């Protein structure tokens, strides 16, 4: 159930396949056994290669099979495929009778060769194509015409008089260009799918007719494959040409109805399960973006597209690119709080969790904000650096240390709820979302309003605390855009932790921060300003 | 009619045979 | 479906369905899925010599069911962490089936030149290498 | 009428959802005035407010007198000794409370709706029981989903000692009222327990109508012969 | 003690299984000689001799009268108000006395042992729950089969006012541990709610193993 | 004769079952004498021994040294170089060796013994292979009950290289005769086998008298109780 | 180097299945004389046929002297003698070579697949034990069905010594991979053991799928 | 030919094997 791979897979007679198998990067699975076999209507599975040493003797020569266990895959080789090689395959791990493996299938087609009679023209869907179709001198001034071969009896599509079948108007055109050039030719823009066919080239009704027949198939676009874990993130690259460098571009997924129900637009569109954990980023000079979405859930599977359109949907004439995903539930990604509910006034400290593998990186808070495509400006990070509205306010600790870090966040407001990114510079980057709300109700603990002091003379400060704070670690720190680090300032029953300046100079002005701690953990803090006069 | 068919018939009798007496002698413990 | 439970101690998938009816209580129905793996070659005590096999499997579904781990709970304006589970004895259940997942070793007595050593066996070889 | 003291330990909603472990001491006999006096060896939290001295039933007396405190202290074992001091006597007479031991964790359990009521189609009745538990301090709260119903919604009984098996244990019961039509729905309703004795000090259990009775079960036996692993 | 004089009304055991049921009109507080009259308006021709006047708790004198003639046949809804009369100031005393009606019958439900417990074959525990009588008065009672369990065989809980929208309803719990054994073997265990709304002042309800028959678990197995 | 030098690996039961890892470095062919140095790409702690000369094949001498103290680089992965120098020489001759690669965990198989050994009911076989291992070097061990047997009670083959159907392997086979009461009363035998690729160097297999083959087996399943609540 | 000679008795593949028979006696260690009379007194049937040296011991030149034809005699029990010379001493060297008795057949034994086996649906492993023998020499073959195999399908082991106390008899053993769906098909199997004490030269065993006691279980499931 | 020789030893062997195994019932009875 937790592996994947291609669904499908297409080749013709002569060439190598290579298919990649996906498992989860745990110990059993990266040192058990894994294989590739072929299904009958017997009911089992015949092995055909495995990882262990044994190649089939109808696979010998041809086909390996190799594991890259970091990775996660293992991938199967073959060469020399013929129209036997077509069916349904398995790949899989441990044995074979269980249910630990994905279906696959093989269909090989006869490939071409000796019709030089007849030309072939391979384009993308949506695309423009281009035919050339030479007319012998005799014809000077002779009709040319386009016949489709559809159904029994062929048709007209376009003649050299300005007559265009309707299914084709407003995208075919006919050129005969000078500069002595005695060939014609038929652009065709915004392929669709019914545009594939055998088409015939006439040059007038005379008994010359300097036809000749041609060929047309559209392709479709070959899914790339994505695998994800739950709860964790996705990165989606659209990298259309930069023939539709100014087109709006659009991100569906495809559902039963063949029909996509569009996820994000950019002429400001969204839908509202995505609300919070959805980016669009601007495109570059290429014209290629990215779209991100993360917190991924069970339901994120299945096919996308992207596309370029001018009404933002998927309609036929537009050039596409598509994406499989699959997401694990079989992740290792720790499970965290996703709703936190604070008190106007009070505080909060979040835990945002990381690969204990990427201590060294560098951590980041952000806050996700709608009202355009999406965007995620920072807050705070872990080497200095604090917004000039949220100092005094805001810190990051890597505290924990064991992939984990604390975000405090306190005199919170009705403003603070919403939606924060937590981020780091790793390779493996799971983007971890929190929504904030705020509730009515008092702080716990209860330190004065702003205080005033004068220079040199002492000044104490108490700070309150309730009874269920008695089995805690009570601190004063100082706050800095570097972090705050605990003061040696004093203690008595349930109350009054107090903080005591001897003698005050203009640098001790600023804020301080009141809290508590079990030692590695955080928790509630209250914070004061300490300003100097004279 | 060659003589190795036969031989093959007579053996897998005799096989059968032993593998019937193999059941009878364990029944009986 | 919805997966009630599932346990590899004994290798036991419960799994519930509910089929409701436009019209009346009776057309209502709620199923319930029960999938059971027997083994047929491992001892009553996983270990070498043992009971020369196993041939007594019994399910109790209250046991299959149980739920031995904390959880967080917001009551009024706290949280607090709550067990679960009245059947929590405090690791000794009869286990009828090896987890895929974890590993089983064994001690063994071997007697190297004139001396002797403990060295360690490896029951499930793919299930723990030394990482 | 005549001279009595008593110590009362702190309640259970205080001690439990909180750290207030406030303790009480209360005598009854007043003879004529208010004239007395209480003293606690662990006179830590001295600002032990004495209230007004409350009458009592057809011209009684009663006097009594509370002392502040967190739960630590309380928790670790430790041992408080109120003495009074009425005028009607020469001698004091001294109380002592202490941390209760030889405890019992409760047994919780949530049952689910009688048939008779659900062809009714009006309301269902979830039933949750708490037993086996020597002290007779015990808190009991519903949850509908995941949020928590107000007080006024449901009904609690109150603890009485059930006949002796052996020892002296307890028992609790209550009840709550919900829509037939949320519970044939699929929603779930939680009764959580809190007592002294308890490991994490709360328990909960969770019911709905998938965890009920099944109309129909299918058991599917398959034999595995070649290992035992469970894939 | 203050002087006061209170009214009470027949025990609900009393009226639905004794013959004796008599009334009683109780004086609380007395600090005079044997000054008391009492009186009751009916007039059937029973005895309405004073009971036993004695003292009470913390210093008090009371007397109280009953009909020990009489088993209380007032199903009719007599209103036996009460007067009497002490040698204090002229002012004589009575008490209210009426029969309320709004009689809401019991509902009963006798519920089967947790799975859990049975689980473990030491003891299963029945529950029985009375529900929605207006009139909070009641009596339960526990059969095995058809013999009587001892009242110290089984828990009672108090009977409480359930909350409800507009109407009041009251409510009372019980509980009766047996034996696993004897459950598995299949004896019938009976709960009776006594209550006064009730026709026969009576509900049984019975429960056992096996009663739940509709329940259809298959069966099939694999190589 | 015409000189030689060769590097021969640590024995597999001394690193399995021991603490010295010593690799030898031989020398062949030597002319009249035994003036030789040798010497090793490592230093630290390389407490080289020469010893006294031997007699070869033919007639002739050869000296060969070892290195202990060596096992941590040689499971990390290191590489041993050994250069010795004769007198009557022109150029050091040198050879180098390293842990072996593309490795393959063998696939052990403990076959009961034959029906037709089961009725004369003298002795009975067992049968351990190890089959499709890269390496040669392996080891066989047994066990009844949980106490080995003596190493001269059983016959063990030497590794061999089987024919391919895909890369190369290797196999081995051991044979354990015992007495035939021994197997009827119940007792169980484990065959045990040693190689580097195992996880933890070593892996068995244990066999009884009802373990190997189902045979009219007797499987009873309860399943209790179905409609109960489950959670 | 140093002068041996030695007599090697017939090989058992050409006793067996073959015509002629060779019987060899080798002189090493000389480096010299290459003149060396091989003189059997049994000169009897045939006539010995000498060979050039070969480089042996990097240091010798062994010269080997080869009977042929001495089939017969070698079965009858006849003994060989071998007599020959050198210049080094004076003293002709002379070995003796005869059959030798109380001779033992061996016990066959053809072992089915594991049942770990068949789960992987890859091929399956077939076990052939030749047990008991006295004389060390014998030969293992294995069939499929009727057409035999070649050599390069299957792996046999040197024939080595078991640890007994009453005589001393060794020990043999091959393997044999076949195809899973051969084995599920029904195609038969068979090994076949060559040795001397045997009255006909040579035995086999048969293994094939259905054969032996019945596998079938009977499960009771309760439900209370 | 070997293998028709080896399929006859084989055959002897197989039949002495089950006049033994007659023989081993015989007595247990
Ligand atoms: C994960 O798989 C990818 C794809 O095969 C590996 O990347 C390629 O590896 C091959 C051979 O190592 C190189 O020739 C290619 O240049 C690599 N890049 C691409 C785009 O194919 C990758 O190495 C695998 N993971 C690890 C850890 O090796
Ligand atoms: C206490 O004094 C500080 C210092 O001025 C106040 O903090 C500033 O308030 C202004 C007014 O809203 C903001 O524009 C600044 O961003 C705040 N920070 C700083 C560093 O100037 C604070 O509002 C005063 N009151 C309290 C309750 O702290
Ligand atoms: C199952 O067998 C294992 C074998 O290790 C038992 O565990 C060992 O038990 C012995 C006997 O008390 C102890 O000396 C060892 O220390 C135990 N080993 C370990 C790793 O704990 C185990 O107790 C057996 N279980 C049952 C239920 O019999
Ligand atoms: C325990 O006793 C303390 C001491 O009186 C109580 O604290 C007082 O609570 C009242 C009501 O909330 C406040 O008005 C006072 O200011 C508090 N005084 C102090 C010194 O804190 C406390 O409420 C009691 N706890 C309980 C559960 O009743
Ligand atoms: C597997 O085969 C592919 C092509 O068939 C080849 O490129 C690759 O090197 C091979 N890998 C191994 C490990 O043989
Ligand atoms: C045009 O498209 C319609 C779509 O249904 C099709 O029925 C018709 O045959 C097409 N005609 C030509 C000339 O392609
Ligand atoms: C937690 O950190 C300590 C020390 O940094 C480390 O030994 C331990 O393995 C860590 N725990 C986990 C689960 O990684
Ligand atoms: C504290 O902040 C001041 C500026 O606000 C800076 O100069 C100083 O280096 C900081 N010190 C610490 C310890 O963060
Ligand atoms: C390795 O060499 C040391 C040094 O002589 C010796 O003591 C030890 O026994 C040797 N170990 C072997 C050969 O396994
Ligand atoms: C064992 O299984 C058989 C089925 O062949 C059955 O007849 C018998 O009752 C079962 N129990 C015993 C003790 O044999
Ligand atoms: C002896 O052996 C050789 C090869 O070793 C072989 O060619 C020859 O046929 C055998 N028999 C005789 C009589 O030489």
């Amino acid at each position: 159930s937790p592996i994947f791979g291609p669904e499908e897979v297409n080749s013709v007679e002569g060439n190598s396949v290579s298919i990649t198998c996906y498992y989860p990067p745990t110990s059993v699975n990266r040192h058990t056994r894994k294989y590739w076999c072929r299904q009958g209507a017997r009911g089992g599975c015949i092995t055909l290669i495995s990882s262990e040493g044994y190649v089939s003797s109808k696979y010998a020569g041809r086909a390996n099979l190799t594991n890259f266990p970091e990775n996660g895959t293992f991938v199967v080789n073959i060469a020399q495929l013929s129209q036997d090689d077509s069916g349904r395959y398995k790949c899989g791990l441990g044995i074979n009778s269980r249910g630990l493996s994905f279906d696959v299938s093989l269909e090989v087609s006869q490939g071409p060769g000796l019709l030089n009679d007849t030309k072939v023209y391979t384009v993308d869907l949506g695309r423009t194509v281009t035919i050339n179709c030479p007319f012998k001198t005799e014809n000077a001034q002779k009709r040319k015409s386009l016949y489709k071969q559809i159904g029994l009896y062929p048709v007209l599509v376009i003649d050299s008089s300005g007559y265009v079948n309707p299914n084709y108007t407003g995208r075919i055109r006919l050129d005969i260009q000078g500069t002595g050039q005695l060939l014609f030719s038929v652009v065709i823009n915004q392929l669709r799918l019914s545009d594939a066919g055998q088409y015939l080239c006439q040059a007038g009704d005379d008994s010359n007719s300097n036809k000749k027949n041609a060929d047309l198939q559209v392709l479709k676009p070959e899914p790339e494959l994505v695998y994800e874990d739950l709860r964790g993130s996705v990165t989606f690259h659209c990298a259309l040409g930069p023939e539709v460098a100014n087109v709006a571009k659009f991100l569906c997924r495809q559902s039963s109805g063949e029909n996509c129900d569009v996820v994000v637009n950019t002429l400001g569109k969204r839908a509202p399960a995505f609300e919070g954990r959805i980016l669009l980023n601007p495109q570059d000079k290429d014209g290629s973006f990215s779209v991100v979405i993360t917190g991924l859930r069970k339901e994120d599977a299945g096919r996308y597209l992207c596309g370029a359109h001018s009404d933002g949907q998927l309609q036929e004439g537009s050039p596409i690119q598509a994406w499989q995903l699959f997401v694990n539930e079989e992740s290792t990604i720790p499970r965290s709080p996703t709703v936190v509910k604070g008190v106007a006034g009070g505080s909060v400290a979040v835990l945002c969790p990381y690969n204990r593998k990427e201590s060294k990186s560098i951590k980041y808070w952000c806050l996700w904000e709608g009202a355009q495509n999406g965007r995620c400006p920072l807050l705070v990070d872990s080497e200095g650096w604090v917004k000039a509205q949220y100092e005094g306010r805001l810190s990051l600790l890597e505290e924990p240390g064991n992939g984990t870090f604390t975000v405090i966040l306190n005199q919170l407001t009705s403003r603070d709820a919403g939606f924060y990114w937590c981020l780091t510079n790793g390779d493996t980057l799971w983007r971890t979302t929190v929504e904030i709300k705020i509730i009515e109700g008092e702080p716990n603990l209860k330190v004065p309003g702003n205080v005033t002091a004068v220079l040199g003379e002492t000044l104490k400060v108490p700070c309150h605390f309730p009874c269920k704070f008695s089995s805690y670690e009570k601190y004063w720190c100082k706050w800095n855009n570097t972090g705050c680090q605990a003061l040696p300032s004093c203690d008595e029953n349930s109350r009054l932790v107090s903080l005591t300046l001897n003698l005050v100079t203009r640098a001790d002005e600023g804020w301080y921060w009141c809290g508590v701690k079990q030692g590695h953990f955080y928790g509630e803090t209250a914070a004061v300003y300490v300003a100097v006069e004279e | 009619d060659p003589q190795y068919r036969a031989l093959m018939g007579e053996n897998q009798d005799l096989r059968k045979r032993e593998g019937q007496y193999q059941d009878k002698i364990e029944e009986l413990e | 479906r919805i997966v009630l439970v599932d346990n590899k101690c004994k290798c036991a998938r419960i799994t519930s369905r509910i089929i409701r009816s436009s019209e009346d209580p009776n057309e209502d129905i709620v199923e319930r899925n029960i999938r059971i793996i027997v083994p047929l070659n491992n001892r009553e005590n996983i270990s070498d010599p043992t009971s020369p096999l196993r041939t007594r499997f019994v399910y109790h579904l209250s046991d299959l069911c149980k739920k031995c781990d904390p959880t967080e709970v917001e009551l009024d304006n706290q949280i607090v962490t709550a067990t679960q589970s009245n059947i929590c004895d405090e690791a000794t259940e009869t286990c009828y089936t090896y987890d895929r997942n974890k590993c089983y070793t064994a001690v063994v007595p071997l007697v190297y030149g004139g001396e002797t050593k403990m060295v360690e066996t490896a029951l499930t070889p793919d299930a723990c290498y030394p990482d | 009428c005549h001279p009595r003291l008593s110590l009362h330990r702190p309640a259970l909603e205080d001690l439990l959802l909180g750290s207030e472990a406030n303790l009480t001491c209360t005598l009854t006999g007043l003879r004529d005035a208010s004239g007395v006096t209480f003293t606690w060896t662990p006179s830590s939290g001295k600002s032990a407010v004495q209230g007004p001295p409350e009458r009592d039933l057809c011209g009684c007396y009663s006097v009594s007198s509370v002392l502040p405190g967190c739960a630590e202290p309380w928790n670790h074992g430790k041992t408080f000794t109120c003495t009074a001091a009425y005028p009607e006597s020469k001698t004091p007479l001294t109380a002592t409370l202490s941390k209760s031991g030889n405890t019992f964790r409760p047994e919780v359990h949530l049952l689910p709706p009688p048939s008779e009521e659900l062809a009714l189609n009006e309301l269902v009745t979830l039933t949750c029981l708490a037993r086996g538990f020597s002290p007779k301090d015990v808190l009991v709260r519903w949850l509908q989903g995941s949020q928590e119903l107000p007080r006024e919604k449901y009904l609690t009984w109150a603890s009485r000692q059930e006949p002796s098996q052996g020892t002296t244990t307890f028992a609790v019961t209550s009840i709550l009222r919900v829509a037939a039509e949320d519970w044939k729905k699929g929603d779930t309703f939680s009764c959580m327990v809190g007592h002294e004795a308890l490991p994490l000090a709360f328990t909960q259990k969770t019911i709905d109508r998938l965890a009920g009775k099944p109309t129909h079960v299918n058991v599917s036996v398959v034999m595995a012969e070649v290992d035992g692993t469970c894939y």
